[PDB]
RNA sequence: UCCGCGCCCCGGAGGACUGAGGGGGAGACGGGUUCCGCGGCGCCUGCAUCUGGCCGCGGGUGACUCGGGCCUAAGCGGCGGGUGAAGACCGGGAAGGGGCGUGCCCGCCCGUCGAACGGGGAGCCGGCGGAGACUCCGGCAGGCGCGGCCCCCGCGGAGACGCCCGCCCCCCGGCGACGCGCACGGGGACCGCGGCGGGCGGCGCCCCGGCCCGCGAACGCCCCGCAGCCCCCGGACGCCUUGCGCGGAGAGGGGGGCCCGGGGGCGGACCGCGCGUCCCCGGCCGCCCCUGAAAAGCCGGGGGGCGCCGGCCGCGCGCCGUACCGACCGCAGCAGGACUCCGGGGUCAGCAGCCUCUAGCGCGGGAGCGAACGCGGCUCAGGGAAGUCGGCAAGCCGGCUCCGUAACCUCGGGAAAAGGAGUGGCUCUGACGGCCCGGGUCAGAACUGGAACGGACGCGGGGAUCCCGACUGUUUACUAGAAAC
């Protein structure tokens, strides 16, 4: 697997490239509360923390509805 | 941090509710007398004090951190005075241990 | 006990059979293989090592990671491609 | 020899012992001349006063 | 032999199954009196391919 | 020092056997093919026996022909002077 | 061994054992279903059996990545033909192909033989069954082909080189691709020591001192990576190793690049510390009258010729092998012989011996008695080879440190010569690094003990000669290991 360089990148693969869904992960481990964003695509699974749960809120409005956003 | 330590408080509930007796304030004396700075008991009333809250027990201190290993150790030791039998000293929590009776 | 017991076809410990050990998620230890480096391409002319073309297969190396931006790139080093411009140059000369 | 010689390097990057010292110093090492660090801190107080 | 060849292992696969017992139901139609099948071999001693 | 008083230099290795007529013609024969003669071309004295007949500058990188135990044999020494001398009257 | 209903099977509880060059866990080969589950004993299990590798029944081996296949090695076949009564043997001199195109080029001349240890394109983690797993299932990755669609033919640096990657022929290279070693350094795993969190056990007395558990893969990016090599300025007795090595054919110094089976971070998805052990890897140095395979494939570079190349998205990956082996091979359930791979703790110089953790496990049967005699093992007063063909056999010696070492010699040896002295436990005191933090080895003391300490274990007796053969080697598988070769 590979990070996803952030937002910018992220965005724009979730509109356009195939993502087949957006595994939304929140504070896992408890070692901090930032959300983690893990979208499969064909190639690789993409991973991003966003740094605070209102971060998080952005993402899952913010992009197209194919994707589909399965929490955890 | 291996000079500065802390204050820091551990507890054991006894949860016997007295159905199992269990003093109590002797338990505190048992740890009291026997709670060892390091191997020598010199001067240990002035970083450490026990006491009674309720139905827990309470170790705190100024000044010096212990492990929470030790006091599963001297609760152990206070039950060998006495109830054999009973008690499995679980954790409860970090700070916290129960006097959780046997099956 | 941590013995790993074998991975390959056959215990035989040849080459291509070194295996690293490392602890797994699950607390066992693996036999990774310990792939042999396939070196680099060496000058023709002085046996060196070409700089800049890593250690790796040329298959999966990419043409511009397995190609140094120089005449004669791959085949003789920044030195040695001097040398062959210089004689080049003052040989023929001598003949005009 | 090790700690002869980054002692030798260290005082050598401090300026304390010039280039043709550090060098007589160094070889007198590689010849068993100096046992302890000890010794050798005291022939370099020596060897510049 | 984990190592095997399928022609090998089809000759080798042939001899487990034919190592069977007479059915009975063969015994009593053909009243057969002689019920051991005498080419059945075992593991143990026989040498299949020697 | 002077851990070995005789020529038995080299030839400490071979102990008490072979006799001393061997190891007499070894210390001489030995001494020369590990010593470092120097390159005709480098003009350094870092030439080392790579192999018998083989002898490599490790400055220059250069491998030449020699003899088997010295980059020079004295036969072929002479050979080269016959062969300029000649050269040079054919010239 | 006891108890359970109890069989030698099983379960609990004890007491052992194999002792990490395993009576452990696995493979190559060989056997060919022995593997597994259920039922039974008629055989077999050399006593027994309710057991079983035995018997009946029913099942069990799943691969794009591992291996075969593939390629070559020693070799082996094949060749217009050559020969021989032939069978058969022998073999370059003989009009021996290919590409695109439908024409033109290019071109002397065979291996789709031979390795489940060599070369090779690429796989990991978790989970699931009575019998399997790099194969299944779930995750996640990589390799190579294919189709659809899009994109379009170089830039940067002073250089070393860096990045957003064209193909085919002819030539030049490269990778595959490689000895042995002594040290030395670097990683990985293992190991130990603490801390802390979580469980235990024992507890007559002590016990924060005993035990157990605490995990992080492939593959993506990004950054560091010693030594090595190279570039720029510049013009030197400097730079450095454990050993070295190095420098006007350019050192040092100040910058840079490159490669490094590695390490870190982020993904995938407990915190320190230390000595060892093993495995790889690096830079050297040594060694040879010893110089340490090949090919398939893959990839550059020059010249030409000619247009590529990428991204995303789908799709595809066929044939074979895959159970198990205390089961192989010697007529046996034959103190017989079988090749590998992984290798913990303590005492130790040790991978030695001796006990142990893990894991395996209690072996062609049991009871008694404690004759002779055997077979292994101990001890023996005083003497000590007087025994015997011969000191055969046994006994002595031995570890470490420190003294002290002769004739003789091919000056290397002799030599551990001979011949001695010490050695335990406790309580201290010096040495030795890094920058208050580590090592546990080497000295020096006291004090103590029935006049003891390599307290088991491990582990030369020594000297003086004579004859043969210089030596290390090799030798009549199974009565000669020699002075023979």
């Amino acid at each position: 697997p590979n990070t996803i360089t952030e937002e910018n990148l992220m965005k724009m693969i979730a509109d356009g490239r195939g993502k087949k869904l957006v595994v939304k992960s929140c504070s896992k481990g408890r070692l901090q509360g930032k959300v983690k964003l893990k979208l499969r695509t064909a190639k690789y699974l993409y991973t991003l923390t966003v740094p605070n749960a209102d971060d998080a809120k952005s993402i899952v409005k913010g992009c197209k509805d194919k994707v589909e956003v399965q929490y955890v | 941090v291996k000079k500065e330590q802390g204050n820091i408080r551990f507890a054991v509930d006894c949860s016997a509710g007295k159905d199992l007796e269990l003093n109590l304030n002797e338990f505190a004396d048992y740890v009291r007398t026997h709670f060892k700075i390091n191997n020598r008991k010199h001067g240990v009333a002035e970083k450490v004090a026990c006491s009674v809250e309720g139905d827990s027990l309470v170790i705190q201190t100024t000044g010096y951190e212990f492990a929470k290993r030790y006091v599963k150790y001297l609760t152990k030791r206070f039950l060998y005075q006495d109830y054999q039998g009973v008690f499995r000293v679980l954790s409860t929590d970090k700070e916290t241990y129960t006097l959780k009776p046997y099956t | 006990d941590c013995r790993v017991t074998c991975r390959f076809h056959s215990t035989y410990r040849t080459r291509s059979k070194i295996v690293r050990y490392k602890r797994t998620p699950g607390n066992r230890l693996t036999s990774l293989r310990v792939k042999k480096l396939p070196n680099a391409p060496h000058c023709a002319e002085t046996g060196k090592q070409i700089h800049g073309i890593p250690r790796v297969i040329p298959q999966h190396l990419t043409r511009q990671q397995r190609k140094v931006s120089r005449p004669y790139g791959g085949k003789l080093c920044g030195s040695a491609l001097r040398a062959h411009i210089l004689e080049s140059f003052l040989n023929e000369e001598n003949q005009a | 020899q090790r700690v002869l010689r980054r002692l030798l390097s260290r005082y050598r990057d401090d300026e304390k012992i010039d280039r043709h010292l550090y060098e007589t110093l160094y070889a007198k090492a590689k010849g068993n001349m100096f046992k302890n660090k000890r010794v050798l801190l005291e022939h370099i107080v020596g060897m510049q006063k | 032999t984990a190592n095997k060849t399928l022609s090998r292992k089809l000759r080798l696969a042939k001899k487990t199954k034919t190592n069977k017992n007479i059915p009975r139901w063969v015994i009593a139609k053909d009243h057969l009196k002689k019920t051991w099948n005498y080419k059945r071999h075992h593991w143990r001693r026989s040498h299949l391919k020697l | 020092m002077a851990k070995r008083t005789k020529k038995v230099g080299l030839t400490g290795k071979y102990g008490t056997r072979y006799g001393r007529a061997a190891r007499k013609q070894l210390l001489k024969i030995e001494t020369s093919q590990k010593a470092k003669y120097t390159c005709p071309f480098c003009a350094k004295d870092k030439v080392r026996r790579t192999a018998c007949g083989i002898w490599t500058c490790r400055s220059c990188s250069k491998t030449m022909a020699g003899g088997a135990y010295s980059l020079h044999t004295e036969p072929a020494n002479a050979a080269r002077a016959t062969i300029r001398r000649l050269r040079l009257a054919r010239e």
